[PDB]
């Protein structure tokens, strides 16, 4: 009966699954960690039209408090959730864009220094994109990811 | 062959737990198995009144619960009411006729009593949540998913009561009633008693705990405050129930009380294993029906079924059976939350010995 | 033919008190006989813990009792312990199989429960008064005087349980076992159930009250303070017991619940009368053997026997039986204590009208 506001700005009826799928993911390969815990801890308070971004941010801070001596893994769990959330505001999707397109767009926005284009060539950027390993964002911890995010 | 009083002056301390001699005198100054005596004193201290519980705000919280959610709650509540209604009478009826010791006799009656109180609490919770309680009660009998479990509970108790009657009317031996031949062997009668306890255990150890998860599930959501309190109290009393059953099984499987029973226990081990797996499985199926409309925040078909296995292993390993499900970390740790100037001193000589 | 959970969706309101259909669901939102429902709530409120009671000074008060006065006390205590031993288990065993209504199912179990507590209190009183409790307990079994009692109580409970077993294993009609011929008629099964209740009543109405007189007898002497309290609490709970049994007999003798039973009740009226007189008499003979060695201020063998008659008439007239003993006043009214500057005004004209 209730609705939610997706990132793009589309709206669809609330679906618990969307949250279950996500949490179940970052919990993959972890132990002593329970999905149900985060959901209830979150005491997430649905209310007609709620932005999907807020819902994601609430669950992250939840699994963040879980981190404890008994169940440390949680601090990889939250970290994984944070990066997923960051990839949304940064590229609108999990799969990152080409190293060269990313620098170009930014330069036009005034984010990166324009010298990057005067020192390196397009043919080189594509050569550096190979060294990159976005799969290394999971090697981070909530404490680390939180810092980068801020 | 049963008597509410046995004339013979038998020694209560030597007499076995079951199939012995009908308890004549009720003394508690000495017990063969202090384990039971402790359960009595411990159970009596947990005496609660379902009334004291304010269950008033639950009427509005239930109306707010989403149509799929009402299902989860009411359905889980119906099943619980079913069990404790059976385990309200079953105990005394199938246990008293066999018991031959006081410490255990009183236990069973006190154990069956606490169950009636539980059956009373549910009735107090329903009337507060719904308008017409009859709508719920009349269902527990007609419902499809509810009946099988009730039928399963019925099979083992009755099967034990039937023979117990023949063991008193007929004794060991083959007898004919209207052309028919009845074989009454104490060896067989012991299997039913053992197998029965195995079911009572799984029911009060796994079956019931599988429902508490859903009951306390709403609690974590600050929903149904009243009903969670009541359910919480039942859990405490429930623990004592599953505990007593376990010890009885061990004492029989260890040949402590009766040398023959350990043998018998070894023969049914395989059948007893399939029993737990039978119930443990039925628990999963219900989770699917309990969620067929949808899911809650931090509980669902998948996450729930996981708990079923986790607890089954602990309960089975307790009585002495191989772990049917794979070893796992607990899937809902939250269920445990409901289950219990400056010193100024200066010395020159002390520091003068320190070389820079 | 008994089930801990009847599949059929029968109406608990229409079903008779006994011989109906095994109670399946445990609901308390509606009762056919609110009388029982009231007994439950009332009984649960009187929940007491034999331990809370201070019986410590009773150890010195009893040591002081001259061996004969120690006779009166210890002897009376032994009988009581025997009475609630049986009332411990008999109810659920005999009562439960037959009950077909949920209000009453739960009453009986709660009624039998309260009895276990009583059996517990006695054990707590003995250990405090004597050095070796075994000396007392081992006697209830061997004392002959206890024996006429014990056997009699067992007989009626057992006689009812025996048939109840056949009514489920065989059912109505004539059946044969090992050549022997067994006649199972529901009409006869109802007599045993009725006659049994008649005994349970007299026991919990006359038999028990005949012992309280001696228990409270020491109380009036400021002796055995602790024991006086415990026994007093048992009396309160006891009242509810005899009440439920009465209500149960009337409904059966009035043909309210079962039309047939009214008739059956009329056939046993004579046999039921001899029953009360039987027990009422045994009460007298025991009292003689209360004092064989002496009497102590308040109790007499004479004065006590008088109370036996006084109460028997009230209890018998309650169920609907002719008064066997003469009409008399309460021989021990003290027992009821345990059961529960002026105005100066001058007028000349007002008096001037008065002629002398
Ligand atoms: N319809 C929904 N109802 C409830 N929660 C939702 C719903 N849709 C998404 N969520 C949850 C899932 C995540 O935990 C969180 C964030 O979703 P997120 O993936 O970041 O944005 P998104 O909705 O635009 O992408 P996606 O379509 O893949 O879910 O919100």
């Amino acid at each position: 009966n209730l609705l939610v506001t997706k990132r793009d700005g589309s709206t669809e009826r609330i679906n618990l699954d969307k949250i279950h799928r996500v949490l179940d993911w970052a919990a993959e390969g972890l132990h002593n960690v329970s999905i149900s815990q985060v959901e209830l801890r979150s005491h997430i308070q649905f209310y007609d039209g709620i932005k999907t971004s807020d819902i994601h941010e609430t669950i992250i801070k939840a699994a963040a408090d879980l981190i404890s001596r008994d169940a440390p893994d949680y601090q990889y769990l939250a970290a994984r959730l944070a990066i997923f959330h960051l990839r949304k505001k940064a590229y609108g999707q999990f799969e990152p864009p080409a190293l060269y397109d990313h620098v170009v767009k930014m330069v036009e926005m005034g984010k990166y220094d324009n010298h990057l284009l005067e020192d390196y060539t397009e043919e080189e950027f594509k050569q550096m994109d190979t060294f990159i390993d976005h799969d290394r964002d999971m090697t981070f911890s909530y404490a680390a990811v939180k810092q980068l995010e801020g | 062959a049963y008597t509410t009083f046995s004339q013979t002056k038998n020694d209560q301390l030597k007499e076995p737990m079951f199939f012995g001699q009908p308890v004549n005198v009720a003394r508690y100054d000495q017990q063969k198995y202090d384990i039971f005596e402790k359960l009595i004193e411990k159970q009596l201290s947990f005496f609660w009144r379902p009334e004291e519980v304010d269950v008033s705000r639950d009427r509005i919280d239930y109306q707010a619960l989403p149509e799929h959610e009402k299902h989860i709650f009411i359905s889980n509540l119906k099943y619980q009411t079913l069990l404790d209604s059976i385990q309200g009478r079953s105990p005394n009826v199938a246990l008293l006729p066999l018991i031959s010791i006081p410490e255990l006799e009183t236990w069973v009656e006190t154990w069956a009593f606490s169950e009636t109180i539980h059956s009373r609490s549910y009735t107090h919770i329903i009337r507060n949540i719904v308008n017409d309680p009859s709508v719920v009660f009349d269902d527990i009998v007609t419902n499809e998913q509810i009946q099988k479990r009730a039928e399963g509970i019925s099979s083992y108790y009755d099967e034990l009561i039937e023979m117990t009657s023949y063991w008193h009317l007929l004794g060991e031996g083959t007898h004919t009633v209207n052309g028919k031949t009845v074989t009454v062997s104490l060896r067989e009668l012991k299997k039913k008693l053992y197998l029965c306890l195995m079911s009572v255990n799984a029911l009060e150890a796994i079956r019931f705990y599988v429902s508490f998860a859903c009951s306390f599930a709403f609690a974590e959501r600050e929903l149904m405050e009243g009903n969670a309190k009541i359910i919480r109290l039942i859990a405490r009393d429930e623990a004592l129930h599953l505990t007593g059953t376990q010890h009885m099984l061990n004492l029989l499987r260890s040949g402590a009380d009766d040398p023959e029973m350990a043998e018998i226990a070894e023969e049914c081990k395989q059948e007893c294993y399939d029993l737990f797996v039978q119930a443990a499985q039925q628990e999963k199926d219900w989770a699917d029906y309990l969620f067929r409309d949808g899911s809650m925040i931090g509980l669902n078909k998948d996450i729930l079924c996981q708990y079923v296995e986790y607890i089954t292993n602990i309960r089975m390993q307790a009585v002495g059976l191989d772990l049917p499900f794979q070893t796992r970390s607990n899937p809902i740790p939250w269920i445990n939350t409901w289950l219990v100037q400056i010193d100024s001193e200066v010395d020159t000589d002390d520091l003068s010995n320190f070389q820079l």
